[PDB]
RNA sequence: ACGAGACUCUGGCAUGCUAACUAGUUACGCGACCGGUCGGCGUAACUUCUUAGAGGGACAAGUGGCGUUCAGCCACCCGAGAUUGAGCAAUAACAGGUCUGUGAUGCCCUUAGAUGUCCGGGGCUGCACGCGCGCUACACUGACUGGCUCAGCGUGUGCCUACCCUACGCCGGCAGGCGCGGGUAACCCGUUGAACCCCAUUCGUGAUGGGGAUCGGGGAUUGCAAUUAUUCCCCAUGAACGAGGAAUUCCCAGUAAGUGCGGGUCAUAAGCUUGCGUUGAUUAAGUCCCUGCCCUUUGUACACACCGCCCGU
């Protein structure tokens, strides 16, 4: 069983939420790192604190992480999600309305929109899941 | 009835009182088209080949 | 650590009924060189350093010294 | 030119049981003066499919306590034996081996009832390793009690042994054991 | 937060560092035998081998699959190593063991023809029988007899305190005895010349040269006394036992098992125990079937808790 420990896990999460751009894909320099910036007295916590680092540095390289949170990193993040698309969708040329959203615009006032177009109603009056 | 051999597929589980069979699927090595359910008594892996001397049968599923 | 973050010591009172037996045990304070406590941390605290706040440069700027 | 003891070629033996093709070690990286390699095959599973046939003999000959560890002895057992299946058949020794452990290994047998039971038994396929594993054991143990209170020196009793197995005659205790198995195996189908 | 982990000790790797006449190795001289073999002699190099300090080294880190593509699991490369083995170990409990370890102990008992204390002699072993842990076997994959060749852990001269480990020489089948030295120990025993194993020999399938119980007669050693035979030696004697019924134990790798060796006990002494090497496997990589033990839901009229509670003649 190689399942860490909270204390790795804790650990590895606070260096990188402080340290995360003097980090990368190393094993060899992670752990030179957590030992320069951190105070682990001992070699093989020092040595799995450094593999889990490794590890969340890969995962966070491909998304997001549940337990860390780097500030310069949501920044890029929400402008990743600052996407715009070159029309809007919905400005349509033509919608389909049903008669009676229909009569509710009239009712509204609204009775002169042009884009509308009144598509055809159910026939049927089945719209329930049978029972049993 | 002949002997014929089938190749194992992939390791179903285990089952027996004792977990002392490991059930599987083979798919035999001349039709290769036809695949059963067997349980092999003793340490199996992908792709080794069991000789069934019976080749109609089919292991119970779970 | 038991061996040197708690320290230990048994006793007997001798009463009229009998003998009532004591045992104190202290956990000592890390202390950094002072004798209050030992210098060795727990081996599994780990500690992390606080990163100081730099300003990112925005335009190269040499300094000529 | 790795020939075993130092007579021994395998560049001539022919498997030709498909089944077990993958589980006899015998033929190219397999090929080795002496059975006896120390080896660490036991540490992972499926690992001493790696090992070859004869070192598996080998190990199979140190049984019944008082020859527990005497591996010298057992390489010697096989040296001889194989020097006298040479004798008796003219064919190379590592053949009537290889035979022998085709011949030898059960197809079928019964197990306690399939998914659970406490009454009879139930008919299921042999996986070739422990088809292999139980031939050797068979083979070993049949040599061994035919030299047990007997003057027939053992490397005699070994080499008839493996070569009634490898004609699939029944004067052999591994195929009579393998047909009693396969039998009872039948009747529990 | 405690426990688990972390931790400490220990096993593996380092031709990188530190440095050694209480460890060596190379090299060179001087010798002895036929360039070679010198645990033959001596002194430069140095640290591979030996010691033991510091530091390094492994993290599921790399690759491919399986997974919520997470926690992790499987396989493979590289690698000395991809799970070394121990130590310590929570809350709470047991009418568990110990008053026979104690100048640890409360209450009783006894205390001078003593339950205190010496001193003789017995006992603790006594043997129709039942039950545990074990040792040696039932042989030829072996006994015998010669020959050959490899360990590790370690312990050695004592407060009182008498009692150490032993090389070498001689005498004696032997067990032993007598002289001489070293060692308070990487200095001497010791280069620990272990056993199994290896090689050759004789036996020849039977209670046999298997196996060594029992028993007789001699000889030594330690002790103040050896008989109920301390231990050891010799020559004799030569039992059961031909692989063990119901029923059960311990075990997943340098492991089980064979095999010796040390420590403790020790005037005399290991079939015990605690450690150490040496030779070295079969099988498994799974499951709740047996045996437990945990949970979870559920029932209770229990709560001293099913060894409970409780009903009637
Ligand atoms: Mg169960
Ligand atoms: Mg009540």
């Amino acid at each position: 069983g190689r399942v860490r420990t909270k204390t790795v896990k804790k650990a590895a999460r606070v260096i990188i939420e402080k340290y995360y751009t003097r980090l990368g894909n190393d094993f060899h320099t992670n752990k030179r790192v957590c030992e320069e910036i951190a105070i682990i007295p001992s070699k093989k916590l020092r040595n799995k604190i450094a593999g889990y680092v490794t590890h969340l540095m890969k995962r966070i390289q491909r998304g997001p992480v549940r337990g860390i949170s780097i500030k310069l990193q949501e920044e890029e993040r929400e402008r990743r999600d600052n996407y715009v698309p070159e029309v809007s969708a919905l400005d349509q040329e033509i919608i389909e309305v049903d008669p009676d959203t229909k009569e509710m615009l009239k009712l509204l006032d609204f009775g002169s929109l042009s884009n509308l177009q009144v598509t055809q109603p159910t026939v049927g009056m089945n719209f329930k899941t049978p029972r049993g | 009835q002949p002997i014929k051999l089938a190749r194992v597929t992939k390791v179903l589980g285990r089952t027996g009182s004792q977990g002392q069979c490991t059930q599987v699927r083979v798919e035999f090595m001349d039709d290769t088209s036809r695949s059963i359910i067997r349980n092999v008594k003793g340490p199996v892996r992908e792709g080794d080949v069991l000789t069934l001397l019976e080749s109609e049968r089919e292991a119970r599923r779970l | 650590p038991v061996n040197y973050y708690v320290d230990t010591a048994v006793r007997h009172v001798l009463l009229r009924q009998g003998v009532l037996g004591i045992k104190v045990k202290i956990m000592l304070p890390w202390d950094p060189t002072g004798k209050i406590g030992p210098k060795k941390p727990l081996p599994d605290h780990v500690s992390i350093v606080e990163p100081k706040d730099e300003i990112l440069p925005t335009t190269p700027i040499s300094e000529q010294k | 030119d790795i020939k075993l003891f130092g007579k021994w070629s395998t560049d001539d033996v022919q498997i030709n049981d498909i089944s077990l093709q993958d589980y006899i070690a015998v033929k190219e990286k397999y090929a080795k003066y002496l059975p006896h390699s120390a080896g660490r095959y036991a540490a992972k599973r499926f690992r001493k499919a790696q090992c070859p046939i004869v070192e598996r003999l080998t190990n199979s000959m140190m049984m019944h306590g008082r020859n527990n560890g005497k591996k010298l002895m057992t390489v010697r057992i096989v040296k001889h034996a194989f020097e006298i299946i040479h004798l008796l058949t003219g064919e190379n020794p590592l053949q009537v081996l290889v035979n022998a452990i085709i011949n030898s290994g059960p197809r079928e047998d019964s197990t306690r009832i399939g998914r659970a039971g406490t009454v009879r038994r139930q008919a299921v396929d042999v996986s070739p390793l422990r088809r292999v594993n139980q031939a050797i054991w068979l083979l070993c143990t049949g040599a061994r009690e035919a030299a047990f209170r007997n003057i027939k020196t053992i490397a005699e009793c070994l080499a008839d042994e493996l070569i009634n197995a490898a004609k699939g005659s029944s004067n052999s205790y591994a195929i009579k054991k393998k047909d009693e198995l396969e039998r009872v195996a039948k009747s529990n189908r």
